[PDB]
This record gives C-alpha cells, sequence and structure tokens, in this order.
C-alpha cells in the first residue's frame, strides 16, 4: 500500500532506495513480514499479464509494476507516457456507457456537467497538458446527497450519481510543474 | 430496482429542467435609435440552444430512456424548430440592421435605386412589425407560437 | 532652521534626520537648544523667540470606557501634534499634502482629526482605487458644489458659504499609471492645483475655484502596489515621514488606553503601567527579532496593539472581577493569537513562547506560573456563555459531539480531532466572530484548509459559498455575481462566506476590487444602470423592513455599505511562499495588515499518529505473538511503553510519511 | 399545585436504550409516557412506579419526533427515512404508515383539529396527510432552508414555522400565507412554542399591553436563535421587547407549566433552569445529566417533569 499511494512519481533508482528503506526500518521495528517479496508478481496474476501483454502495452520491470499501479488506483490518475494508450483502453473497455468529452473551451459547463451526469457517462478529456478544471469535485468523489439526488458544488445546476466513472490522464512533457 | 428508479428519476428531471428552461427562457430587447428593438443576447441564445440539442441528442443513448421517449421527442422537435428559427431570427436582425445603417445616411440613395429603395422599405416596415410582435410577446414560446413566423 | 529642518528631512528616516540636523548645528549660526541627548526635531519654536519642547504641550487624557478601543479622535502625543501643527501650516495655504511612511504609523488617523478639529475646513473623505477617473471627482464636485456665473468666469463653489471644502484623498499614489508612465487624476490634480481651474467637459469653458482644496496620504512608492510620483505633481506637495510611534508613544499611548480599559475591575489598578511597560517591550523585542526579510508577512504595527487593548476589552467587558493571574492569562492568550499565531517555524514559535514566559517571570513578579497561566490557553463561548479558558479534555468533547452532529448535517466525510486542527478552530471562530476581522489561512495543501473554516461557518450560522471562474469571464459577469453577493450580505441581512482558493486568482483582472473590498467594503463603479435602480428599490425595501425611512439615494447607499462592512465575512486559502507567478508575487502588506494570518503547516508527528490510530483501528491488526524489541526506533516521544502491535504498525507509517 | 415547580434530584433513572432521546409525550386517557429514540425505538414506562412496560419499534431510520392527541386515542411519530408511523396506544401496535417526504424529516405531529397533519422535513416542503384514506391532499413550501420546528396556535388559525436560514416566517393555518416575517434573529431557528392556556391574562398584565379588553393582538412567544439569546415578536410587524438569556449553547426547546405561569426551557447546555419572567432572572438551575439535553417535558395534570440526555439515561424530576 505504500508503494501504491506514495512511489508513483519518483525513478526507479530513487524508488528502490525508498522501500530499501522501509523495508530496512520495519525490520528494525520488528514487524513480521517477508524478505524476498515479490510486490509484481503478488499484487497480480498471469491471466491479467497475458491480458495486458495482449493489449497493447509493453513489458519491463517498471512498465508492469506501473501496470499494476494502474489496475487499482483509488484516485485518478496521471500517466505520463511517450506512447499514450491510456485512452484507447478506454474507450475498448468503458464504451458501454457513452462517454463524453469536456475541455477549456466548451460553451456549456454547467449545462454540459449536469447533463453528463444526469443521463450518466463516464468522461475524458484530451490534451490534458492544459488541464481541465471541470474535473476538481468530481476528481474529489466527494458525496452530498438529499434522498436520492447525488449533487456535488460544480456550477448552479445539479447532478446525479453514475456508477461507471474512470478518469485517465496523460502528460507528454516530461519538464512541467503542474499546480500543487 | 434501485438503480432504474435513480435512472427514471434522472430522466424525469432532465424533462422537468428542459421544460422549465423553455418556460423560462424569453427573448432579451435593446433599443435601436427609437425605432425598434433588436434581440440582445443572440450568442448566448444560440450557445443555449446548442447545448440543449447536443444534451437531448446525447441523453437520446442511454438505455432507461424508452419510458420518457414521447417527452424527448418532443422536446427534441422543439429545440429544432427553436434553433432553427434563431438562427433564421439573428441573420434577419443582422442584415436588417445593415440595410437600415445602409439606407437611413444615405438621401439620394433613394433615387439612384427607387426599386431597391422600395424593397428595403417594405423590408423595414416588415421588420418592424416582427419587432413590434416581438416585443408585444417577449417570451420564446410565444414568440414562436406565432402562425407563419 | 526649523523650516529647514522639516523641510530638508521632513520625509527622510529618523537617523538620516538627526544626521542633516547636527550638520545643520555644524554648520549653523543661529543658537539651538543646549541639551545634547535630544534631536533638534523635538524641540518646537513657539511664539515668543526661546526654544520650548514640544513634550511640555501634550495632554495627558482620559477616555470613557465606552470609546477604549476605536479612538476616533485620536490620543494627542508629541508625534500628533507636531504633525497636527504642520499640518496647518501647510493647510492654511491651500497647498496639497502627501503623508508617507510604513503602513500602520497612524497617518491617516491624524490627518482625519487634525483637519476634523477646526470647523473652517468641511470634510469630503475619498479613497482612489487602481480604476479611478477624473469623473469621480467631478461627481464629487457635482453632489458638494454647484455652477455659478460670474463676469469673471464660471466659478465652483462649495454650497456651504464660508467653508473651504477640503477634498480628501486616502491613497494619493494607489491609481495606476497609462502606457506612458503618467496618471490622469493625479494630472488632472496638478491641472488644478497650477492653473486655479479647470475647463468643463459641456461648456468647454474656463472655470476658477474658489474654495477648494486637496489632501493626499499614501504609503512608500518602494511598496508593491505604489508607483513613483511625477516630479510635476510633486513640486507643490511637502511630504511628511510618518514613522513607526517608538516607545514613548507606545508607552504613554496604550497606558492611557489601559487606564481607560481596566476601570471595570477595581481592584487592579495598579498593574496599568506593568502591563503597559511588559507589552511595549515583548512587542519591541518582537519587532527587533522578527523582520522582513525571512518573510514578508512580518510586518509590526501599533494596529496589533490596538486589537490587542481590543481582544483584552472585549474579554474583561462580561466578566464581573478577575484576578491577576486571570489577567495575565488573557494577556498571554492575546499575545499568542496576535504574535506567534503567524510564524511559520516551530523554532520561531517556541522563542516567542520561551518570550512571553520571559515577559512574565521579569515583568510580573511574585504571580505563581501555573496558577498564572497553563500551556493549553484556549478560550472560547462555546461550552459556556462567558469568554472564560476552556480546557483541553471537554472542548475536545463538545467539538466530537457538534462534529458528530454536523457529520449527518451537511458533509458526511470522517475527522480526526487533536491539539493542533482544536487551536485552529478556535483561531478561526474568534476572527468570525470579532467584527470585520477577515482571515487569511495559509499553508501546505491539504491540513483541514476549507474545512475548518467550513465546519466553524456552519456552526455561527454563516452562509458558506464557494467561487468559480471561466473562459470569457467577462467582468459584467462577475459584477453580477457580486450583485448577487452583495444583495445577499446587505438587503436580505444575510451573513456569508467568502470562500476562495487560489485557483480563482487566475486573473488578476478582478484581483484589484477584492483589494478594494477589502479596504472599504464597497467596489466603486459596479452597479450602475436599470439594476442600480433595481438594487437601490430593494435596499429601501430592506430599509423599510428593519425600520428606517430611507429614501435618498446616497444615504441609502450609505447604509448599504455599512450594512455590508458589518455583515461580510472573507477567508482566504493558498499556498504558502512560493508563488510569484501571479501579479501580486509579494501580496501588499496593506491586506496583510487588514487581514490576519494563520500558518496551518504541515500535519506533526503526533498529528499524523492520531489520524492513522484512529483510521486503523476499525481492522483488526492486534498480534497476541508480539515481541517487544529492546531497542524500537521511535518517532513519536508519547508511544506506550512497551507499545502494542496497533502503535508499532501507525509509528511505522508516520514513520513512512517521515 | 400551580406553583409545583420542579425541584432536583430526579426520583427515578432509566437507562434501558441504546441511543438519545428525541422528542418526549404522554396520553391524556391513562397516565403512561412515551418517548422517540434515535434507533427507530419508542420507549414506553410509568411515573407513579418507574417501570418500562413496552417498546413500539418497526421504523427504519432515526425517530425524531413524537405527537400526543388531545383524545388521548391517537398518536403521530416521523422518522428520517421519509415516512410517519401511526400506532395505537391501546395495543401498542403499529396501525398505518404514510410516506410522501423527499428528504429526512425534522419533525410532523398532526393538528389540534385533527383533519390534517403537518410535516416537515429537508426539504422545506410540509406535506398534509389523511387517516382514513392516506393520501395527500395539500401542501405547502416557501422555506429557504430546513424546517426546524412547527406548531399551532391554541386557535388553530395560526401557526408559527422556523427555519435556518435566521427567518421565522407565522403564516395563517386555515387559508393565509406569510402574515409576518421575524428576521431579527441572527444565528439559525431551532424551537420555538405557540401559546399556553393561560397567557393572554399574563401578557395584558406583565407585558407592555393593554387592560381588560386586550383584543389578543397576535402571538407572544419567545425563543427563535441559536446564539445564547431569544427574540420575541408581540403583535402587526413583530416589535422585540422581551429577550431570554443565560443558556451557555444552542437552545433546544421552550414550553410552559398547567398554569401558564412559569416559562422553563431547554437547551443544548446539559442543565435544566426554570426562570421565572416576571422576575427576569434564574430562579433555580439543575444539572439534567453528564450529557447534553436533547428534549425535555413537563406534565400538566401530574406534579413531575422529564428530560432527555444523549447518554442514554432519562431522569424525571419530582414538582412539588
Ligand atoms: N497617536 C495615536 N493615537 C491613537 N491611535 C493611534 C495613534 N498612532 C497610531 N494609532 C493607531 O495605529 C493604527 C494606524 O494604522 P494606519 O495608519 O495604517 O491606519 P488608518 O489610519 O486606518 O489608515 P491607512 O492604512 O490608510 O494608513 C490605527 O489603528 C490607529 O488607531
Ligand atoms: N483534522 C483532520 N482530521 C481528519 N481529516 C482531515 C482533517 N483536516 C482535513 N481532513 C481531510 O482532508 C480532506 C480534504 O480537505 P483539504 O484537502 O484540507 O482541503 P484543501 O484542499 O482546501 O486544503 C477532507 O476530506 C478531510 O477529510
Amino acid at each position: 500500500a505504500a508503494f501504491i499511494a506514495y512511489a508513483g512519481y519518483f525513478d526507479q533508482q530513487m524508488r528502490q532506495n525508498l522501500f530499501t528503506t522501509w523495508s530496512h526500518h520495519l525490520q528494525q521495528a520488528n514487524i513480521q513480514f517477508r524478505t524476498d517479496i515479490a510486490r509484481t508478481e503478488y499484487l497480480s496474476n498471469a491471466d491479467e499479464r497475458l491480458r495486458w501483454q495482449a493489449s497493447s502495452l509493453p513489458a519491463d520491470d517498471l512498465c508492469t509494476e506501473n501496470a499494476i499501479m494502474l489496475k487499482r488506483f483509488n484516485r485518478y490518475p496521471l500517466i505520463i507516457d511517450p506512447s499514450g494508450q491510456a485512452t484507447e483502453f478506454i474507450m475498448n473497455e468503458y464504451k458501454d456507457r457513452k462517454i463524453t468529452r469536456t475541455s477549456f473551451l466548451d460553451d456549456a459547463f454547467r449545462k454540459n456537467l449536469e447533463s453528463a451526469l444526469r443521463f450518466g457517462n463516464p468522461l475524458l478529456v484530451q490534451d490534458v497538458e492544459s488541464y481541465d478544471p471541470v474535473l476538481n469535485p468530481v476528481l474529489n468523489r466527494e458525496v452530498r446527497r438529499t434522498g436520492g439526488r447525488v449533487l456535488i458544488t460544480l456550477g448552479d445546476q445539479d447532478i446525479d450519481l453514475s456508477p461507471s466513472f474512470v478518469i485517465f490522464l496523460s502528460t507528454r512533457d516530461p519538464t512541467v510543474e503542474f499546480p500543487p | 430496482v434501485l438503480l432504474v428508479a435513480q435512472g427514471e428519476m434522472a430522466l424525469e428531471e432532465f424533462l422537468k429542467q428542459i421544460r422549465e428552461v423553455w418556460n423560462t427562457y424569453e427573448l432579451d430587447l435593446v433599443n435601436y435609435q427609437n425605432k425598434c428593438r433588436l434581440i440582445r443576447g443572440w450568442d448566448d441564445l444560440f450557445n443555449k440552444v446548442k447545448e440543449h440539442i447536443n444534451s437531448v441528442s446525447a441523453m437520446k443513448l442511454s438505455p432507461y430512456y424508452k419510458v420518457f421517449e414521447e417527452d424527448a421527442l418532443s422536446w427534441e422537435d422543439k429545440l429544432n424548430r427553436i434553433m432553427a428559427l434563431f438562427d433564421v431570427w439573428i441573420d434577419v436582425q443582422r442584415r436588417w440592421v445593415y440595410l437600415e445603417g445602409i439606407f437611413t445616411g444615405s438621401a439620394d440613395i433613394k433615387h439612384l435605386l427607387p426599386v431597391e429603395t422600395q424593397r428595403f422599405q417594405s423590408i423595414s416596415t416588415e421588420f418592424l412589425a416582427l419587432m413590434k410582435k416581438v416585443s408585444k410577446s417577449p417570451l420564446v414560446m410565444d414568440v414562436l407560437n406565432i402562425q407563419g413566423v | 532652521v526649523y523650516a529647514i529642518l522639516w523641510s530638508l528631512s521632513g520625509d527622510s528616516r529618523l537617523k538620516m534626520r538627526a544626521e542633516l540636523g547636527e550638520y545643520i548645528r555644524r554648520i549653523t549660526t543661529v543658537p539651538l537648544p543646549t541639551a545634547p541627548n535630544i534631536p533638534i526635531i523635538d524641540y518646537e519654536v513657539s511664539i515668543s523667540g526661546e526654544w520650548s519642547p514640544w513634550q511640555a504641550k501634550v495632554p495627558q487624557i482620559e477616555v470613557e470606557t465606552h470609546k477604549v478601543a476605536a479612538p476616533d479622535v485620536v490620543v494627542p502625543t508629541l508625534d500628533t501634534v507636531r504633525h497636527e501643527a504642520l499640518l496647518y501650516t501647510w493647510l492654511a495655504e491651500h497647498k496639497p499634502l502627501v503623508l508617507c511612511g510604513p503602513p500602520g504609523s497612524g497617518k491617516t488617523m491624524t490627518l482625519f482629526s487634525a483637519l476634523r478639529a477646526l470647523p473652517d475646513m468641511e470634510v469630503v473623505g475619498l479613497n482612489f482605487s487602481s480604476a479611478t477617473t477624473p469623473e469621480l471627482l467631478l461627481k464629487t464636485f457635482d453632489h458638494y458644489c454647484e455652477y455659478r456665473r460670474t463676469p469673471n468666469g464660471v466659478v465652483l463653489a462649495p454650497v456651504q458659504l464660508g467653508k473651504w471644502l477640503v477634498l480628501f484623498c486616502d491613497e494619493i499614489n494607489l491609481p495606476d499609471m497609462d502606457k506612458y508612465g503618467t496618471q490622469r487624476v493625479i494630472s488632472f490634480i496638478r491641472q488644478m492645483v497650477e492653473h486655479g481651474g479647470f475647463y468643463r467637459t459641456s461648456d468647454q469653458t474656463w472655470v476658477k475655484l474658489e474654495r477648494i482644496q486637496f489632501v493626499g496620504a499614501c504609503n512608500p512608492p518602494t511598496d508593491p502596489g505604489r508607483k513613483p510620483l511625477s516630479h510635476r505633481f510633486l513640486r507643490h506637495v511637502p511630504v511628511v515621514y510618518v514613522d513607526y510611534p517608538g516607545p514613548a508613544s507606545l508607552t504613554q499611548i496604550y497606558g492611557t488606553f489601559n487606564r481607560a480599559m481596566l476601570r471595570l475591575i477595581p481592584s487592579l489598578r495598579t498593574y496599568a503601567e506593568p502591563l503597559t511597560a511588559a507589552m511595549v517591550e515583548f512587542y519591541t523585542m518582537s519587532q527587533e527579532r522578527f523582520t522582513q526579510d525571512t518573510q514578508p508577512h512580518y510586518i509590526y504595527s501599533p494596529r496589533e496593539m490596538t486589537r490587542w487593548v481590543r481582544g483584552i476589552f472585549e474579554a474583561l467587558r462580561p466578566l464581573e472581577t478577575l484576578p491577576v493571574e486571570g489577567l495575565i492569562r488573557i494577556w498571554a492568550h492575546e499575545a499568542l493569537r496576535l504574535f506567534q499565531d503567524r510564524l511559520v517555524e516551530d523554532e520561531e514559535r517556541r522563542w516567542t513562547d520561551e518570550n512571553i514566559d520571559t515577559v512574565a517571570l521579569k515583568h510580573f513578579p511574585n504571580i505563581d506560573r501555573e496558577k498564572a497561566m497553563s500551556r493549553p490557553i484556549l478560550y472560547s463561548n462555546w461550552l459556556s456563555k462567558d469568554y472564560i479558558p476552556v480546557d483541553q479534555e471537554e472542548l475536545r468533547d463538545y467539538v466530537k459531539a457538534r462534529l458528530k452532529v454536523f457529520y449527518e448535517e451537511e458533509l458526511d466525510v470522517p475527522l480526526v480531532l487533536f491539539n493542533e486542527v482544536l487551536d485552529h478552530v478556535l483561531r478561526i471562530d474568534r476572527i468570525f466572530r470579532q467584527p470585520q476581522g477577515h482571515l487569511l489561512l495559509i499553508g501546505v495543501s491539504g491540513a483541514g484548509k476549507t474545512t475548518l473554516s467550513r465546519f466553524v461557518a456552519w456552526m455561527n450560522g454563516l452562509s458558506v459559498y464557494q467561487i468559480k471562474v471561466h473562459r470569457k469571464y467577462t467582468g459584467e459577469d462577475f459584477d453580477e455575481d457580486l450583485r448577487t453577493v452583495l444583495r445577499r450580505s446587505g438587503c436580505k441581512n444575510e451573513k456569508i462566506a467568502f470562500i476562495m482558493d487560489e485557483s480563482n486568482v487566475l486573473d488578476s483582472g478582478f484581483l484589484e476590487r477584492m483589494n478594494t473590498l477589502l479596504a472599504n467594503g464597497e467596489v466603486p463603479g459596479l452597479f450602475e444602470g436599470d439594476e442600480y435602480a433595481t438594487l437601490m428599490t430593494q435596499c429601501k425595501e430592506g430599509a423599510q423592513k428593519e425600520g428606517l425611512m430611507l429614501d435618498s439615494h446616497e444615504e441609502l447607499y450609505k447604509w448599504f455599505t455599512s450594512q455590508v462592512i458589518r455583515n461580510l465575512h472573507v477567508v482566504f486559502t493558498m499556498n504558502p511562499s512560493s508563488e510569484g507567478l501571479k501579479d501580486r508575487a509579494a501580496t501588499s502588506p496593506a491586506l496583510f495588515n487588514r487581514c490576519v494570518l494563520n500558518w496551518f503547516g504541515d500535519w506533526s508527528t503526533e498529528a499524523l499518529y492520531q489520524v492513522g490510530k484512529e483510521f486503523t483501528s476499525k481492522m483488526d491488526l492486534e498480534k497476541p505473538n508480539y515481541i517487544v524489541p529492546d531497542y524500537m526506533p521511535v518517532v513519536y516521544d508519547k508511544l506506550p511503553q512497551p507499545p502494542s502491535h496497533r502503535e508499532a504498525i501507525v509509528n511505522s507509517c508516520v514513520f513512512v510519511h517521515q | 399545585p400551580k406553583e409545583w415547580i420542579p425541584r432536583p434530584p430526579e426520583k427515578y433513572a432509566l437507562s434501558g436504550h441504546r441511543s438519545p432521546v428525541t422528542r418526549v409525550i404522554f396520553h391524556p386517557v391513562f397516565s403512561v409516557m412515551v418517548s422517540a429514540s434515535e434507533d427507530a425505538t419508542i420507549k414506553v414506562w410509568d411515573y407513579e412506579t418507574g417501570d418500562f412496560e413496552r417498546t413500539l419499534k418497526g421504523h427504519t431510520d432515526s425517530v425524531q419526533d413524537i405527537s400526543f392527541d388531545h383524545s388521548g386515542k391517537l398518536l403521530a411519530s416521523c422518522s428520517a427515512d421519509m415516512t410517519i408511523k401511526l400506532w395505537d396506544f391501546q395495543g401498542f401496535e403499529c396501525i398505518r404508515t404514510m410516506h410522501g417526504h423527499d428528504h429526512n424529516v425534522s419533525s410532523v405531529a398532526i393538528m389540534p383539529n385533527g383533519d390534517h397533519i403537518v410535516s416537515a422535513s429537508r426539504d422545506k416542503t410540509i406535506k398534509m396527510w389523511e387517516v382514513q384514506t392516506g393520501y395527500c391532499v395539500k401542501t405547502f413550501t416557501g422555506h429557504r432552508e430546513w424546517v426546524r420546528m412547527v406548531r399551532p396556535n391554541q386557535d388553530g388559525t395560526l401557526i408559527a414555522s422556523c427555519s435556518n436560514d435566521q427567518t421565522v416566517r407565522v403564516w395563517v393555518v386555515a387559508t393565509k400565507e406569510c402574515k409576518a416575517e421575524l428576521r431579527e434573529h441572527e444565528h439559525v431557528v431551532e424551537c420555538i412554542s405557540w401559546a399556553p392556556e393561560s397567557s393572554y391574562s399574563s401578557i395584558s398584565e406583565a407585558t407592555g399591553s393593554e387592560t381588560k379588553k386586550s383584543g389578543k393582538p397576535g402571538p407572544f412567544l419567545l425563543s427563535g436563535s441559536r446564539d445564547k439569546t431569544i427574540k420575541m415578536w408581540d403583535v402587526s410587524t413583530g416589535m422585540c421587547l422581551m429577550t431570554l438569556v443565560g443558556h451557555d449553547n444552542w437552545v433546544r426547546g421552550v414550553l410552559f407549566h398547567s398554569g401558564g405561569k412559569f416559562i422553563l426551557s431547554c437547551a443544548d447546555d446539559k442543565t435544566l433552569r426554570v426562570w421565572d419572567y416576571k422576575n427576569k432572572r434564574c430562579m433555580k438551575t439543575l444539572n439534567a445529566h453528564e450529557h447534553f439535553v436533547t428534549s425535555l417535558d413537563f406534565h400538566k395534570t401530574a406534579p413531575y417533569v422529564v428530560t432527555g440526555s444523549v447518554d442514554q439515561t432519562v431522569k424525571v424530576w419530582e414538582c412539588r
């Protein structure tokens, strides 16, 4: 869990250094844990590995590590990939709920949000280097229910609940400074 | 059946919100040299019509949209008719304002082009009558309810 | 000699004033006062030829307890009487003025007092905005004067005969320049003062002012929001340097304030002078210790001391009887909440706590430390009506009960409570309870911002309201949103919360208008038109509801802005001092002084321990076969000994975050 | 009799509940007392001996309201699950349940005439209901926030309602609406009373009103705020003359005595204090329990009072 939620941004060397620091000091704290940990094999299975390899994805230690990171996310991620196949994967998988699109200069913001979450759909944004401010409250996934009408604070309009919703974000420039 | 009930409630809220927007939509009026009332917020009206049409078209693809299919079809037809009427009327207002500005500051234009001047005067009288009718009933539904509009 | 001093060092610092005075003494032949350890500026030229110090002219007044914290008439001190005299000398010749100095010195209050003490001059207070125009002055001239015709020419004169109408300029430097480095309003002022008139727009006819003057005041141009004034305008106006009052002025003024404050309790009148001495030496040592180089919000002014006096008086007003221990406990609480709440470093907070302890022991003898105060100094009006200290355990229990109520009321999200979050909640509560106190909560992302403020706003009856911004976001639409906000605040008499993040400050095109809103309530040039007419009719309808007859336009507008400044509360949330990308970069020190800064910081080790222990307690990870190590690497100094498996696990999680 | 004010301490304590108490009611026929709990349960206990008899559960959410009929043969209840349950006290069993609400119901009670039952919820909508049919026939709205408490007056032609928008509206129950507005309070309103039995003479004599033929000038009621203060509206425009201060926390309710001569109020300060309004001071302050008090109700015919707490403890004080 510490690796999944924490070491998603550091490179391989610093990530392994952090893991070895955690393991050594947790051993110093006298807590029972395995020594020969294979976290990638431990967090997934062969059928999903072959499914990933059949799908458009590379195959080495770091790529399968980030692949098992993508499978069990809790917050919606920001993938930094020169290839950019997460949009292909999400249109392959979640096409059953009529996914929609929203960006900066869309002439509908509150109307678009209320209609989209009203009849029910997932979302996906293209050209994610310029971030979408629509994604803030649904990114939070906060709940304010009025007795069957789920509403969040974005726009003067009201919304509903959609169960199928996955956000995949992209970044082509390897050297950018996102807002805090 | 909780998901089906939630979807039906969402569709009912969609229909209620669309009907409320149609009922509360009104045509803004702006004074034009104390002669008529040009429609204001044309870009806002066009954007609202496009947003409503896109929302209805995208909402006519869900699995639980068959409960209010007739209401959705009627709303889509009304939205399409209103959008076409607004698209015609925006061009009508722009061309009428252009013709009025062209023929107002020129006094010898009537002598140079008498048939064109008479046609422009007739079109201006028709536009003034239409503007008076729109000012009498500023509601969007009342304006669209005029026969032959 | 006196006027040469006040003309050649009249806008200079104190050390350079002393240097110019000693240079004048070196080169002069005029006799000068013989006292060596005093500057010449501290002396006065009376009607008689001989010198006489200003110290023999200052009174020692005693003000009522009704007006002890908001002295609209200022306490007459040496600087006050000196600047009053020079304002009189430069006002009797109709020359315009400008008073410059660091914020908090008292320039505007002394200017009001000195310019209102005489009945000849009528006062029209006016504030300059960034987007100000000469049309504002034209409107003021239309309202307060009239156009009369003489054979010599058109003359603008006040309606009140025999009264010299003085126009006020609260910020003569704040109007922004154009692309060509001029300010239109100050060029208009220069035209008036240099030609004796101007040209009317409607008639294109030359006019001539009869009984109009101008007076301005501003901050140094080195301030981020201030510009170098034009030399053509500056050729007329003299400049006066209003420095910070200094130790003698602070002791005199706030000894008078404490003498007028402590009249409620009759058995503590002997401690007023020790209290004055203790506060003034604590204030000056904190000012010497902390400067603006480490952080740009480390400004210390006597406005802090007046807020201190107001807080002490507000705490002591309901209480019938207090001991010296309770009095100095309230003093320490106000010192904490006005000084060490804004610090960034835990070392600095420890230094200030040790400073408070040292001040108390040095200037409050034969008083016990423990009975004098404790370490958890918390005051709240929730558990009890009276503003008496509440202890940590019962405070946490009451806040937990209110939080359980709040879970199913507005927001269903779990929260974990501890010492720092309780302190922050009480600080936020006291800032909302204080009228016009605008809160400015900054810290690391997360850490409870826009959650504690939302909770306190819900529990105090305020209606929360967030702000969203978009593309093609017209100033007209932002003014419409502000129309609804201002209507809800004033016309409907509903308190609102001005919650906004740094992401809503992407455009500086509306940043200046919330700056003027924080400055003086209302923002000029907003609502004009038929919407203006409808909102004034709504305002007069609300006036009928609240029970006053106001059919007059500008008085109705004044009542509206008074209601708004009464019931508008502001909370800012933004990251620490690393955001130089925006227009402010270093945000305005005037805005910092008007607001109050709370440093949230990051969660501490015990905070992480408790928020981890509370959340992990749902699962079962207890190991009865646990072995206690002979040397456990521990980061939480209050870990139970011997630690359990749950304690070891949460200590490991805290160490992972570290 | 008429001066039998409550006195400390309680003669009986009950700890058979598992959640906090919400409302306290009684019966007009027999000497049986009922209450509401936050765990979809109702507690029934006796006051002469202090022995519990039975419990009436069946709700789906926390019960937040309870009503008593003047005839003593009817009862009402409310819950956060948008359901109102009516039961018979003779058999201690439920009779019928009527839905219709859309949000969490705060309070619900039957009118003095018994023809229609008012309602209150977080959706700011009052829904009426029928007894024989069970279908909604009338409704009202207008509140800008959740309705706190609504109770009709003695005449039955006026109802006083308050919300969380710092505005309490008094409207005619029969046909009219929005008779007057009382927005002088600065905090959220929690509870308010309508009128006592022998209150007109007290208002005419003690308060600033006319003598003899006063003409019953509007409802004179206290409370309506939670910022440790109260506001009173007299007539027409609602002038403020009487303010009740002394509560250490938000107010919870207000009632009167059997003779209408003593004023008793409850709040969240974990203390039940009875203050004589003639002397404008507290007459006796007592600690109800170690936890915050949610509701209280003093018996009219019996010389005793009841109080509730969130610590699953109920105390019955003795009045002499
Ligand atoms: N001699 C004095 N007597 C009384 N109060 C004083 C004196 N000197 C300073 N003060 C106080 O110090 C503060 C001075 O702050 P400051 O001059 O910045 O504020 P201002 O007069 O409201 O306007 P501005 O911020 O434009 O200068 C005021 O709160 C004032 O009451
Ligand atoms: N003292 C606290 N204890 C537990 N959780 C907290 C605390 N303060 C904040 N949180 C959590 O932080 C989450 C996000 O709020 P936060 O990130 O602080 O807002 P902001 O991003 O404006 O700072 C909330 O869901 C809340 O549960």
